Order: structure tokens, then C-alpha cells, then sequence
């Protein structure tokens, strides 16, 4: 299933047209709601008093058909940015009239064109219509990848086409959209209908549209080539672009004349059929694409039963912990001492017991003896642990209902095993917890993990910027939503530069002064023009020697879905030109009760310092 | 017959061709009508021949004495021909080559070829006998408003568009168009005698006289100049028609001679009678066919 | 389908118990989450250090089974309001522990008892748990219709049971609930589990529970009598109460021992099967029970196509308008003048044309001649009218695209037909519109409607009070939601006194000064103890002579679902005792641009004046 | 209030300029031979507490011409002042009308209509809507004083004022409504980034079949310096009669006139501007039958949001 619509400018009979369109396999029809040639006068007499009806009746289709099968279109003569005052005023009146008629019909979407640089007045009339009532219907801004002036044949002898390279000029159409949506103040109801041409632009021009709210892709019939068999097909260059648009789940629109339509749709269905199927991670992540979540705080809050069950569904995380434990036991106990040396293992934050089981599987794999302690502060998770200890583990495992930092251990540990990491490594307070549990690790003891590092990468995503802004809530600072991280399966975005390391922590921490505060400056070269909306955060951890875990996209552990990336947003979007460097400053701050992050962009333009004093976001100790 | 009359054209004998569309209501179709008695127009019961077309008529022209070329809302250029008795209008071809509304058609001087313009921004040169497109030209950057074939040079024609260009075409050149920053050009008309002269109307009501080798200008209307038609006289007059609902007749220096505010809606086309050269017919969206006695 | 659960205090094996309960036909199981006798120490040693597990594991059922089939129960020994400090403190700790375990399991609901008058500390511990996280799970307060001290056998010789009448004392259990939910600040998560006994109380005691958030009814097995056949049945008095609880769609809970369970459930299914089926109004209203809506403003806003289609689904409204027109034509034109006298009819606010069609059917029924004008300001509805006029009506109907008050008519009207009424009659501004259209009615002309009257009635509804309070929204006064009317299909409420007339308007208005402002004082005798939460509003209209329309519940036009009642809320609930009079003041106010209402309660206690100067709510002219 | 009119009356320049405009108009309308027989009907539209009524009488005695005066005022509290001054001083020469200009049914047509309905942005107190409504009772060859007014804008830099606007956030309203409304302010700690340019103009009487007071204006401001744009300063000019004018435009400011301070249209976000770049601003004058308002947006060097869409933060009640 690919959702497709037919675009028409000619609808003699609405019912006959919609049926033929349905018989061809289309899910919807884009058509004029008033006849495209029927120009109307609103000021001047006698044309102002033209006898009605002004268009066809709402009674020609059911309410459900208007609501689900019809996408409305603005009449082509409507030019709110005309230089002739009379045209501009009739066009303002006509645009409001047509939009109000679409609202009356309950249309799911309406198409408006961006076919020139100045659409200020069109934006002003749309903005005013959007602030009139309380509706959910969408406005799809029909914008081409290549402007029509840059696509024309070089056949005007005294006006030749520019033959040189204009890097910023080849992406003028993105600026048309960017400005329109900036004037309309990022309305959730304004999205893009990207019009694709026969000759695709350079890759950088297509790349602009990354992270933009594309809802439809308009494919003219003229871009389809004919194969030997006679069926319609597309070039490898267009197939590549269609595959990127299928990941974004856009709706496809076929426009222009037939040069049998269900054939063009069967080609698109074949492309959708023939592409990499969803992997273990992508099947788990299904539904969570760009869904903003608050990061979990397992120290301050007690996790629910179903959160731990979700943690336990990850096969890679535990098999990696087992292997790190297995390697550590072989390196700590030689084959001659095998049956006499009992290594004290302490699982710090045992949850419902999956690392206790991984430690036992590692000991039987290594063929070594271990004494286990399962320390867990969540009393509800301790009920699970104490029942599993009675029914299965026995005396080999002693369950401790305590906080790591408060527990008085009966003996020192050889190994401390923990999984206290967040999507930004140290955001669940693994450094503070493990520092507090350090004293009961014997002097030559090992911590699994031994190390972790966080990474940041600047991102562009007008969709996520708008999703963060939508999180304004009563009884709090009106911009606290931009001053806090979100766990999110980042989907509709553009990574603007490679991720770089931010903060690193090592365990056990062997330093007289132990300060978990950090301050980090990162310089991100951007090779493209764009808009910065925030920073994506990831992490890497060394469990033991070469056994690692990673959510850094370049080294992502295969099939591990325990952590989605984190997003640190910015209050105001920052314009960045090709060649400019994004400079970001990150602070890890704390007091005796809370840990938090502050951040600020310092190049190409300064931002405010985000989250000063943890005013919007803290991590409870 | 449909309310919105779009074209009115007299042939040599004096029979009136009418083109119409229904731009509102339930059905948005069109129709072609022949009136051998033009005073009977627009009455359906007193017409000579008539047919309903699939979609609205954006524009039409006579191809000789029998043929009628149509610019359709469907994207098709259609050729219809009269019966041997001239009591039936029958389709010869319906070719869907444009990707949007065909807004303008013009028969080239030879009478065997035609130029069509569209909202799809293309200009297509057609061979009317083969029923094929010879060439397709994407010279403009916005919808094509008007295309006017040279009266005597078969390879020459004018076009204008919303990209603010008036293009002079000579299909014998490798780069066949050439540009001729005011208000958008909206109507075109070659001089019937001066082969290098033409007039054009703009969206602001101004009518301008141009010499292609090398101007004169006048504020005729208070809205878009929709059409410009020269009279059949020795020294011709120029019929000017607008969305202001009026008709003006101008002299060689663009000074006003006549003015009619007879129409109650937009004036769409004007045609001078070949029999009485002081008789000018106009049609509009008010469904009126008006016959003017022009001094 | 009646949704039923089994209540147990004894669960030896959870899986075996849940299966037997499912095999008996129950949808859920109420059971202890800790063993009810396993009392726990949290302060004092050595019992404080009792080896675990403290209860059975979350792993014994699936996440979905905990989430959908289990209702948790507080342990019977937990007494947070004990007079012994030690019991009160262990009970606070145990109550938080059990509630946190229910949250951990993801239970849909948890049962807590209200079995004595003072539950202040229980409320304080529940309130604190509710303000810890962000959960949707419900707390069902188990409260009996009759207190256990008032149900005991008169078998204590030196402590006899009170034999006299205590009107307020027989309803002491409602005050236990009222106080608990007042301390907890009307939390949306706190509802009632009403426990029914063998001997039902007086009707007034049952009536207290009207408008309370009852979510479950607990039926002990001891209240069921045995019929001749051997199957379980209930008295007519209990069947009556079960039928009232089925209208509220509560869940039924069977408690106590079997004295074959699916038999008790089949009896309840038979009662549910045997009761009046949903009528035309109740089928339309399905889903809208207590759903708060903003009243429509057809003058200020243009109605959508699907709103008019919903208006047109009402068969009673139009057949009543047809009959009023029919009667008016016969009375205005005698049989001798029949074919020469053409009556000018003007439909003022014609919408999509149903009153134009009713006027034509009335003229052909009356066998009289009419000239029709359809005046409509909504241009989108005019497209429908102008298409229907071309295709069907013809020259008999002239469509006017205008505002009634601005239109310059070509001739005077004999009859003006309008349907500009709201749920409070004049709240869509029928008086201002018809006054403006009056001058073009000829001196002996008639207006249909000729008259309309609004009515108010005080109501009690803790559910609706809470639904209004929930409508607080950012960027506005924090109490504007209580200062505006809502259209609502009122369901879970108690009408405290008969409805009384508020404002009346007559058409045509023949008075030198025309003032649509009003001021009305109403005195409502209440014959019961209760809490006032707002006023229900209804209306009556005289279309012509004896042809009327009404939503006043005592005279409701049968099968007419075009208007649901309106609710005028109050910011603060007002206690009212049996015998006291509720005094309400209503004002209809206006200026040249807006019309609005203000209201205030003056007895038994004063309220603030609601909506002073239209600050929270206006009706645009 | 009473003390607002007293502050209006402290301005000596405003009234001496109105007197002179009336004086010139009487001499041009009545020739010396008709002097004692021609009585010109003068209507003060929005008379307040009476200073333009007194300026009209001083202008008539200066011009040595005869006038019949009508003082129309909608404020009933100001009418108490007018009716007491009419009994104690003016007499039958002045007839006080307690009415709205747009609703009043006049006993005779006016030769001259005198008004002072201007704000700091000329038309922001709704002088165009009021005078259009009072137009029908001006005789066909009659004059309006003022005959014309024009507003001006100039981009400004002021980190102090940006911060003062931001400080105006208040509970129970949009958290950024303070940036979507104009302020009257005696601008002090600022930088004017480009010369002021004309924005909207209105002429009285309005002789046009369609009368539309809605406007849309694009202004291009060359900046010769690096800076940060925080808003636009607004000023105005009015032609009272022929060469008699009033102005708060800093380059042509009427000397000693303190009746109007400039207006400031702020922007939500400060906009960086480099030397050589052009600030492009769009201003709209919008209305409906009940409210008039302005919308504005910066389009170069960077786009801003459209400020005050649909009058959500700021309207001027009709
Ligand atoms: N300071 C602490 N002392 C004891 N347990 C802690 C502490 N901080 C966090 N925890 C627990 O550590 C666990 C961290 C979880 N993210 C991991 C759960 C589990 N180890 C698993 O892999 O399924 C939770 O069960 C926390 O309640
Ligand atoms: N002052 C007015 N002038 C003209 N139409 C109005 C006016 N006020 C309200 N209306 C219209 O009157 C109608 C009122 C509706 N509640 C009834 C619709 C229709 N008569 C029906 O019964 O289906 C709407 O169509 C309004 O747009
Ligand atoms: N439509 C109106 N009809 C009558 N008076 C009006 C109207 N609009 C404004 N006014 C009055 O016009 C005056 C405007 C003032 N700014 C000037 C006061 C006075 N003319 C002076 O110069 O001291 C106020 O007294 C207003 O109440
Ligand atoms: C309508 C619907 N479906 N079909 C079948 C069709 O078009 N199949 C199709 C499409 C594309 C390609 C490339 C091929 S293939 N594998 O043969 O190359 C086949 C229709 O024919 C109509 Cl008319
Ligand atoms: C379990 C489930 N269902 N049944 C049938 C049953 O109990 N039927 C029933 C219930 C109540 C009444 C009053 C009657 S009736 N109409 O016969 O009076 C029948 C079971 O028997 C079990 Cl065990
Ligand atoms: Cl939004
Ligand atoms: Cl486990
Ligand atoms: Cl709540
Ligand atoms: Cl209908
Ligand atoms: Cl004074």
C-alpha cells in the first residue's frame, strides 16, 4: 500500500470524475472547488453582482467523501502578491472565499502554490484564515524542487539561461518555503507538497528538504520513461528519490495527462514492494518515529513492571554484558585456581534480575566460581528478585533492598556490574551512583562498564522544532519545553555534521578530587546551507576491553533498541550558511540534590544559555 | 447553451461561430454553435448547428471555412469540422498533449498549422492534417496567456505570459524566441497591414502599439485588457475589451472613438462583420451577444 | 453485555483463581495485592527486618492481564486514621507501599474503603500518591449505601439501635464520600464503588448518589433471593436500583460466598436484556452523554456543511414548522381568495433550504399561493440554495445572500419564518436578528416563531463540575471555564428543583423602546440535602398558536434531538440543606457589538457574579 | 478623563496651527464683498472640552467672517464641559451635539468640518472611519481640516526598549502578545537605522466610489551600519489646510509641539543586520465592521513572523 491521489484541473462532472479516479486505483482527488477559469469581482460593478451559484453544490458528494477523498485547490488566477492593487484585493477576497468553502466542505487538505519568491500577502491571508475558528485541516504548499525560471528551455536568443554554478541559487525554492512558513509562524497545519521534475537538481538541493514537513510528492506523468514491455518506469536517480520519500511515508500525487494510470500506481507499488524490509530495530521503533518522550529517571522514580519487561526484550544488551563478565572472570582467575577462587560479583541496580542471570551464564561459560549480590533500590523490583531468589537462584545470590550509595556491604567486590546508562550515557546519573558504590570495590576490582562517552551532532528538523514548541504547558515558563532533553526516535531530520564526543566518565574513579561537573566546547563544520533546530545526543560505553555498546549511528550495536537518541532543543532556530562552523557549549552541572545540563550555541550566532540553574530540567539525586 | 460565452468569430460568408462554457453549477462542460442568422444568437432554437464538448471552451478559431480548432479545459486541442450541409459539428481529433488547461489557440498564416499555449507553461506547434505536435517549447516560466500567429509569416507568432515576457517567435532560428518590466501582458494583436507592428494589452488596462524592428501607449480600461481585435477597414480601428465589462474602439493613435457598457459581466470576445464593416459583435459572461453600430 | 467482576479476599494461587473467575463469566477480579493478614512493621525492630519476598511476583501474570483483569485492594489492617500513632504510621507506609505496587503492576483500578466518618489521613496519603508521577489509573472508594453501625441487628440489650427518623443521619455515608473527595480536591482519578445491602435505604438516601462518579456497584451474594426454579433473583426494589445503575453503565461486582456464579451473572444479563430499548433521541445522543460542547454561534461564525446536515436529520422540527406555516396560510387567506391571494413568505436564515421546502409543502397542503424569499448570510450555504433554486425551485423562490438586518427587501412580508434558536432560546441572538428584519414585515404580518421562553433548573453533578474545571486552558483567566455556558447531553446529574421560566421574547416586537436586556430572579425550593454545581437551561417556543417546540424535560417534543440542554456552571460548589431555597439571578446583557449573560446565586449562600462585562463569554452581533 | 484633555490643551502650537488653517479657509471661501452676508457652517467633529471651538471663533474674528458652529462630541462627560461653556460664554453661535459623528443626523450641511482625531501613527485613533461616517453632511464643495495625513516608519535599534517590551509579559494572555502591539513612547536610548519613509496616507473628504481604509505597504530601508533591529518607530504628518501643517516626523517636527510622542511597533525576535543590507518591512492596515488593527512583518535580511495576525493581540475598537 502506497497512498496516491490524482491531480486534475478539469472536472466536468464531479461524481463521474471521482469514480473514474477510484477505478484507476487512486485514494483521493485534487481538484478545483470553483472552476479554475471563473474569475470573480468583489469591488467593482456590474461584475460584482454576477448572479449565482458561484460554484457546484456541497450536496453532489457525501460528507464522508468531501472529508476523505477530496483535496481542494486554489484557483490559478488568485495572486495575492500581484503588483496591481485591484488584482491583489480581488485575490485576497477570492482566496478567503475558496478557503472558507473548503472549511465548509470539511476537506482534509487544500493545495496552495509557492511559484515565485514573494508570497508575503498569500501568507498573511492564510495566517488570518488559520486564526479564524479551530480546525485541524492541512494546507499543502505546492513548491517545485526546481523553480520554473531555472527549468525553461534555452531558446530565448536575447535572454540566455545562466550557465554558471549558483550553489545558493539552485536552492532558491527552499528559501521560498522557509520564508512562507516563517511568516506563518510554523503553523502545524502548513506542510509541503514537493513537485518533482524531469531533471532532478544537484544532491544538495534535494538535501535542503531533509527535516521539512513533506506530506506529498507530486510526480508529473512526463517524468516516467517507458520500458521495453510498454509499462511506465522511472530513472535510477528518480527511483532513489522515491525510496527516500517512501521512508517519510508521503502521499504520491500523479499530475499531467496520460502519455492506463493504474499502471503508474502499480509501478509505485512495485517500488514499495522492492526495498529493504524493516529490521529488528525498525520493527520495535514502528510508531515511535519523531515521538517526543521525557527521559526516564530510574534513580528518582521507581520504574513500572512493563518498563523492565521492555528493557528485557533487548537480546544484544545482555549477551554483550555476559561476554564482558565472561572475559573478566577468565582474566582475573587463572585455570589452576578455577575451583578454589570464588569471585564476589555485585549487580548494582539489578532491576528484575536480567544482569544477575547474565552473570550466572557468564560464570558457567567461563567455568569459574562466583558469589552474587543483587542490589536494587526499587522495592517493587525487589519483590521480583526475592521471589526469583527463592524459586531459582538460592544462596548463590543474596538480594539487597538498598541504594548503592547507602548500602554497607558484608565484603568487598571483585567485579561491580551495572546498567545505569541513559541515551546521553550519564543522564540517569551513573557517575554519581557508581562513585557512591566505589568504596566497596576491592583495590584491584573492575567496574562493568569501565567507561562511557556521550556524543552530540547538530540537527535540522522543522518537524521536531514544531513538536517541541507544541509542548508548552500551563503553570510553567512559556519556553521551558525548549530547555529540556527528549528521548526521541529521530526520523524527519538532517544531521548537519558528524557526531563528536561530549563527556566521558571512567569507573572506578581513581582521583583525589572527584568532580562530575563538565564543560565542553564543540566545533561542527557544516558543508551545506541550513537551519539548526537542536542537537542529537548518543553514547558509547566500554563494558570490558573490546566488549562495547553503542547508539552512535556510525558504530550502532546491531539490533539494539534499548536506547533511542536524545534531543537537546534550541528556543530559536539558527540560520547556518555553507562553510560556517556551528560552535556549541555544553555544561554538566550539579549540587548535592540535583544534576542537570546547560547548553548554548556561540557560532555562527549566539543563543541564550538553555536551562540556567536547572530551572526547566533537573535529574534528581 | 451555457451562460459563459467565451468566443465569437464571423467567417467570410458572415456566419457567427460561438464558443461557450458553464463555469459554475453542477456540470462544467462547453459547446460550439454556428449561427447563419447572427441576430438570432444566443437563442438555441434559432441556430444552424451546435454540439456539446466534453469540457469548457477556453478559446477557439476558424480553420478555413469548415474547421473549428478548440483550446479545452481538459488539456486537449480539438478539431471539429462542419457537415457537408453545415447542420452538424463533428469531431476530427481530440489530442491531449498539454498537462493543464489549454488557454489559447491560433492558426498559422498557411492555415495548415496551429500554435497552442497552456497553464502547463508550454507552447506547441501543431500539424493540423497529421493531428500531431511538431514542436514543443518551454520558453516561459509561468502560464501562457495569449498566442497570436503572424497574419502573413507562417513561421512567426507572438506569445505572452505571467512571467512578464512578450516573446517574438521565428521557428527558423535555433533559439526561436526573443523578448520585447511593466505590468503583465494579457492580450496580443498583429496589425493587419504592417507586418512588423502589433498591439498588446496589459493587466492594468493599458493598450500599447509596438514595432518589432524598433512607443505609443494609452490607459483604455480600468481592469485587465482581455482582447484586442482590429477592424476589417482600409485604415483599421482597434476593438479593445476588458474585465471592466466595457468595449472601446480606438483609432490608429489609440484615441477613443466608441465605448459600450452594454455588457453586465466580463466582455470575452469581439468580432467585426465582413458584410457591414461598421458592425462589431461582442459576447460576455452575461450570456449576451451585442451588435454595435461603430462610427 | 454487563461488565462484571468477582471480589475475593482469598487467592491461594493467582493463575488458578483468575481462570476459575474467567470460566464463571467475570471480566475482572478484585483481589489483595499483598496477603490481607500479612501485617508489616516499618519502624520497630526485629519485625521491620522480616526476610522477603513481601508479596507474590509480578511475573505470575502477563502485563496485559495485570493491566486489564485485576482490580487491586487495600489490606484490611491498613488504618491511616487510627488513634494509635504506631498503627497510623505503619498504615501510612503500608498504604503507600501497596499503592506503589499497584502502580508498578499497571493495575487499571484499586479499591480503598470508606467505612467510618474520619478518613482525613487516608485522603492525605492518597492525595500525595496521586501527586507522585503522572498516571491515569482509578481509585474506587468502596462506600456502603447504609453504614455498618446502622445495619447491625438490634441484639445488644444495653445499646439499642436508634428507632426514630434521622433524615440527615440516614445519608451519613454520602457525607463520608463528599468529605473524602473534597479533601482530595475532586481528583478525576477518585470514583465511587457503591456497596448495596439486603435492606435498601429510603429513596432520599439513594437519591444523594445522583450525579456522583459511580464506577462500580458491589452486590453481595446475600441480597439475592431464590425463585421457584432454583435460580438467583432480586426483589423489585433491588431490580429498580439495578436498572438505574445500568443507565450509568457501571461495572457490577459480586462479593461474598456462593449461597454457580455464572447464574448470578446470567440474571444480571437478563435484567439488562429486559428494559426499554434506546429511542430515536437516545440513539442520536449515544456517545454524547455529559460531553461538554461550546454553543454554536451561527450569526458570528459560518456553519460547516456537516452541521446543517445534522440539523436536517431532525424530522420533528420541520414537520412542526410545516404545520405552523400551513395553519397560518389558512387563517390569513380565506377559501374564496385561494387562487388570487399570493402570500409573501420570507425564510430568514434559510441555511441549506429545509424551511424553504417546509414552506412549499405547507403551501401545497394548505392549497394557497406563496412568493418565497430565502435570506441567508452564510455564502457557503448560499451556494447550496442557489443550486437548489436553479435545479428545483425556480422563480417561486428568490435567494438573497444577505444579513437579515442589512437587507433592503423589494416588498413587505406576510409571514417571516426563522429558526435562529439556541438551547437557551435567545443565545444564538434570535431577538436581535428578528428585530432587525421587523421593518419589512407588513403591519398585520406574522413571525414564525411568534414566541420563545427559556427555563433554568438547579442541578447537582460532581462529574460535570469536574468536567468544567478540566477545561482550564493557558493564556486565559484560570476560572473562565466556569463563566460560560456549555451545550451538553446532561446524564450523570440530579435536577434539584422543577425548571422555571427565565427570559421570554415575542415577535414581532411592538413596543416604542425595544430593549432585549433582561434581569430575572428565580427561587428554587429544594426538598433534599445536596450540592449545587450549576443550572440546566432549556427552552420552549410557540411557532404558531398551538404548534410548539420544547426541550423542557416535562414537555419535551417527542423524537426531537436538534437541541441538547445548556449548562451554566458555578465556580464554587454551594451546599444546600433540605427545605432551603436556591435563589438565582440571571442577566441578559449587551452592547452594540456583543450579547452575553451574567449570573449569580444569592441564597442559601452568595456566589460571585459570573461573566461580569462578558469577560469570559460573549455572543458576537 | 478630564486631566487627559487638560494635557491636550497645554499644547500652544497645535491650536494656533488649527486657527491659522481655519482663518485661511474662511478667506478663500468667502470674498470680501460677501463678508457680512455669507455665514459659513463650521462643524467641530470630536470637540472634546472645546479648544477647537475656541480656535474656530478666534479664526472667524481674525478673518472677519461670519460662522455658525456645531460642536459634536460623543464623550458625555466632555459634553458637560461644552454645555456649561455654551451657556456661560458661547451662546446661540455654538450648538453642542452629544453624539457620535457617524450616527448624527445634521440639521444642515457643513462648509467646513474641523477635527483632531489623530494618533501618533496618524490613523491609529480611527480618524479615517470617523470622518468617512461624517462625510455625507459636508456640502459637495466643502473642506475637511485636516485634509490629509501620512504616517511614517523608521527601523530602530534599542536593546533597552526591546527589554522594556519583553518585561510587559502578563498572566492570562499569550506569552508574546506584548511584542504584537504598538506603544506610545518618548524614544530616547535608541538608534534610528535608516531615514523615516511614508507608510499610509488618507485624504478628506474621501471622493471614491469604493472607500477602503485597508492598506498594504512594503518599505525598503538601506542600513549603512552593522546593527540589531528591535522594532520600527512611527511618526506622522498632516496637512491641516494648504501650507498649514503639523508634524512629529523628526526631520520636520513642528517646533514646541508635545501632543504626540512617537509610536513603537516591536518585533518578537531581534534581527541582525550587516552594513549595506536592506531592512524590508511589510505593514498592513486591517479591519472588520467592529475592529481596526495593524499587522507587520520583516522580510529582509531575514523573515520574522507576521505580528498581530487577525488582531489577536491588538485592536482599535470601532
Ligand atoms: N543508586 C541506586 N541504587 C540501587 N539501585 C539503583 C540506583 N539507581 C538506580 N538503580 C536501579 O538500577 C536500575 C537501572 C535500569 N536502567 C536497569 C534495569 C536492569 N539492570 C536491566 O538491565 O533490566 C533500576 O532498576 C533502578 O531502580
Ligand atoms: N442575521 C442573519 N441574517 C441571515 N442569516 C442569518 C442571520 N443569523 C443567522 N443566520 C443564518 O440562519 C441559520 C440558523 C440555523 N440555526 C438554522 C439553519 C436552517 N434554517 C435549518 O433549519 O436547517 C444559519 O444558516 C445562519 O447562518
Ligand atoms: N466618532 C466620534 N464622534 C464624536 N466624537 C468623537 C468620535 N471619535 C472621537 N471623538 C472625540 O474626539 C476627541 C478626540 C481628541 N483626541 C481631541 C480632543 C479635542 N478636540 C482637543 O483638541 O482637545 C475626543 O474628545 C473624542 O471623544
Ligand atoms: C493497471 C494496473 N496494473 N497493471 C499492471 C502493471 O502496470 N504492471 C507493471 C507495472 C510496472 C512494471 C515495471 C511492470 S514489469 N514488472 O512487467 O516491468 C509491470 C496494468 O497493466 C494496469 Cl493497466
Ligand atoms: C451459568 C450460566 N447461566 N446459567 C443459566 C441461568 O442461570 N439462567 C437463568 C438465570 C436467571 C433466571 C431468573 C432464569 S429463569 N428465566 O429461568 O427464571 C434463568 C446457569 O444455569 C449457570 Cl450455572
Ligand atoms: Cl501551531
Ligand atoms: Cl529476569
Ligand atoms: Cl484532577
Ligand atoms: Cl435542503
Ligand atoms: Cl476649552
Amino acid at each position: 500500500r502506497v497512498s496516491s491521489g490524482r491531480d486534475l484541473n478539469c472536472v466536468p462532472e464531479i461524481a463521474d470524475t471521482l469514480g473514474a479516479v477510484a477505478k484507476q486505483g487512486f485514494d483521493f482527488l485534487c481538484m478545483p472547488v470553483f472552476h479554475p477559469r471563473f474569475k470573480r469581482e468583489f469591488i467593482q460593478e456590474p461584475a460584482k453582482n454576477r448572479p449565482g451559484p458561484q460554484t457546484r453544490s456541497d450536496l453532489l458528494l457525501s460528507g464522508r467523501d468531501w472529508n476523505t477523498l477530496i483535496v481542494g485547490k486554489l484557483s490559478p488566477w488568485i495572486r495575492p502578491d500581484s503588483k496591481v492593487e485591484k488584482i491583489r484585493r480581488n485575490s485576497e477576497a477570492a482566496m478567503l472565499q475558496e478557503l472558507n468553502f473548503g472549511a465548509y466542505l470539511g476537506l482534509p487538505a487544500f493545495l496552495l502554490p509557492l511559484n515565485q519568491e514573494d508570497n508575503t500577502n498569500l501568507a498573511r491571508v492564510l495566517t488570518n484564515h488559520i486564526h479564524t475558528g479551530h480546525h485541524s485541516s492541512m494546507f499543502w504548499m505546492r513548491v517545485p524542487l526546481v523553480a520554473p525560471e531555472d527549468l525553461r528551455d534555452d531558446i530565448i536568443e536575447n535572454a540566455p539561461t545562466t550557465h554558471t554554478e549558483e550553489y545558493s541559487g539552485e536552492e532558491k525554492t527552499w528559501m521560498w518555503w522557509h520564508n512562507f512558513r516563517t511568516l506563518c509562524d510554523y503553523s502545524k497545519r502548513i506542510a509541503v507538497a514537493l513537485e518533482i521534475g524531469a531533471d532532478l537538481p544537484s544532491n544538495h538541493v534535494i538535501d535542503r528538504w531533509l527535516g521539512e514537513p513533506i506530506k506529498a510528492a507530486i510526480l508529473p506523468t512526463s517524468i516516467f520513461l517507458t520500458n521495453k514491455k510498454g509499462f511506465p518506469v522511472l530513472s535510477k536517480m528518480h527511483q532513489r528519490l522515491i525510496f527516500r520519500l517512501l521512508k517519510l511515508e508521503v502521499q504520491f500525487i500523479i499530475t499531467g495527462t496520460n502519455h492506463e494510470f493504474c499502471s503508474y500506481l502499480q509501478y509505485l507499488e512495485y517500488l514499495s514492494q522492492n526495498r529493504p524490509p524493516p529490521n529488528a530495530y525498525e520493527l520495535f521503533a514502528k510508531g515511535y518515529e519523531d515521538y517526543l518522550q521525557s527521559p526516564l529517571q530510574p534513580l528518582m522514580d521507581n520504574l513500572e513492571s512493563q518498563t523492565y519487561e521492555v528493557f528485557e526484550k533487548d537480546p544484544i544488551k545482555y549477551s554483550q554484558y555476559q561476554q564482558a563478565i565472561y572475559k573478566c572472570l577468565l582474566d582475573r582467575v587463572p585455570e589452576e585456581e578455577k575451583d578454589t577462587n570464588v569471585q564476589v560479583l555485585m549487580v548494582l541496580g539489578a532491576g528484575r534480575g536480567p544482569l544477575v542471570n547474565a552473570s550466572l551464564r557468564a560464570a558457567k561459560q567461563a567455568d569459574r566460581r562466583i558469589k552474587l549480590y543483587a542490589v536494587e533500590k526499587n522495592p517493587n523490583a525487589v519483590v521480583t528478585l526475592e521471589n526469583w531468589q527463592f524459586e531459582e537462584w538460592g544462596s548463590q545470590v543474596t538480594v539487597v533492598s538498598s541504594d548503592m550509595r547507602e548500602w554497607v556491604a558484608p565484603e568487598k567486590a571483585d567485579i561491580i556490574v551495572s546498567e545505569l546508562l541513559g541515551s546521553f550515557a550519564d543522564n540517569e546519573l551513573s557517575p554519581e551512583c557508581l562513585d557512591g558504590a566505589q568504596h566497596f570495590l576491592k583495590d584491584d576490582g573492575v567496574s562493568i562498564p569501565g567507561e562511557y562517552t556521550s556524543f552530540l551532532a547538530p540537527i535540522s528538523s522543522s518537524k521536531l522544532y514544531n513538536e517541541v514548541r507544541a509542548c508548552r504547558e500551563k503553570d510553567r515558563d512559556p519556553e521551558a519545553q525548549f530547555e529540556m532533553p527528549y528521548v526521541v526516535r529521530l526520523h524527519n531530520f538532517h544531521q548537519l555534521s558528524a557526531p563528536q564526543p561530549c563527556f566521558t566518565f571512567s569507573h572506578p574513579n581513581r582521583d583525589p578530587m572527584i568532580d562530575n561537573n563538565r564543560y565542553c566546547t564543540l566545533e561542527f563544520p557544516v558543508e551545506v546551507n541550513t537551519v539548526l533546530h537542536g542537537f542529537a545526543g548518543y553514547f558509547e560505553t566500554v563494558l570490558y576491553q573490546d566488549i562495547t555498546l553503542s547508539i552512535r549511528p556510525e558504530t550502532h550495536s546491531p539490533g539494539m533498541f534499548s536506547w533511542f537518541p536524545i534531543l537537546f532543543p534550541i528556543k530559536q532556530p539558527i540560520t547556518v550558511r555553507e562553510g560556517q562552523t556551528i560552535c556549541v557549549r555544553f555544561w554538566r552541572c550539579s549540587n548535592s540534590k540535583k544534576v542537570w545540563y546547560e547548553w548554548a550555541v556561540t557560532a555562527p550566532v549566539c543563543s541564550a544559555i538553555h536551562n540556567p540553574t536547572g530551572r526547566s530540567y533537573t535529574i534528581g539525586l | 447553451m451555457e451562460r459563459q460565452l467565451e468566443a465569437a468569430r464571423y467567417r467570410s460568408d458572415g456566419a457567427l461561430l460561438l464558443g461557450a462554457s458553464s463555469l459554475s453549477g453542477r456540470c462544467w462542460a462547453g459547446s460550439l454553435w454556428l449561427f447563419k442568422d447572427p441576430c438570432a444568437a444566443p437563442n438555441e432554437g434559432f441556430c444552424s448547428a451546435g454540439v456539446q464538448t466534453e469540457a469548457g471552451v477556453a478559446d477557439l478559431t476558424w480553420v478555413g471555412e469548415r474547421g473549428i480548432l478548440v483550446a479545452s479545459d481538459s488539456g486537449a486541442v480539438e478539431l471539429w469540422e462542419l457537415d457537408e450541409n453545415e447542420t452538424l459539428i463533428v469531431s476530427k481529433f481530440c489530442k491531449y498533449e498539454h498537462d493543464d488547461i489549454v488557454s489559447t489557440v491560433s492558426v498559422l498564416s498557411s492555415g495548415t498549422q496551429a500554435v497552442s499555449g497552456s497553464k502547463d507553461i508550454c507552447i506547441k506547434v501543431w500539424d493540423l492534417a497529421q493531428q500531431v505536435v511538431l514542436s514543443s517549447y518551454r520558453a516561459h516560466a509561468a502560464q501562457v496567456t495569449c498566442v497570436a500567429a503572424s497574419p502573413h509569416k507562417d513561421s512567426v507568432f507572438l506569445s505572452c505570459s505571467e512571467d512578464n515576457r512578450i516573446l517574438l517567435w521565428d521557428t527558423r532560428c535555433p533559439k526561436p524566441a526573443s523578448q520585447i518590466p511593466g505590468y503583465l501582458p494579457t492580450s496580443l494583436a498583429w496589425h493587419p497591414q504592417q507586418s512588423e507592428v502589433f498591439v498588446f494589452g496589459d493587466e492594468n488596462g493599458t493598450v500599447s502599439l509596438v514595432d518589432t524592428k524598433s512607443v505609443l501607449s494609452s490607459a483604455v480600461h480600468s481592469q485587465c485588457v482581455t482582447g484586442l481585435v482590429f477592424s476589417p477597414h482600409s485604415v483599421p480601428f482597434l476593438a479593445s475589451l476588458s474585465e471592466d465589462c466595457s468595449l472601446a474602439v480606438l483609432d490608429s493613435s489609440l484615441s477613443e472613438l466608441f465605448r459600450s457598457q452594454a455588457h453586465r459581466d466580463f466582455v470575452r470576445d469581439a468580432t467585426w462583420s465582413p458584410l457591414n464593416h461598421s458592425l462589431l459583435t461582442t459576447v460576455g459572461w452575461d450570456h449576451q451577444v451585442v451588435h454595435h453600430v461603430v462610427p
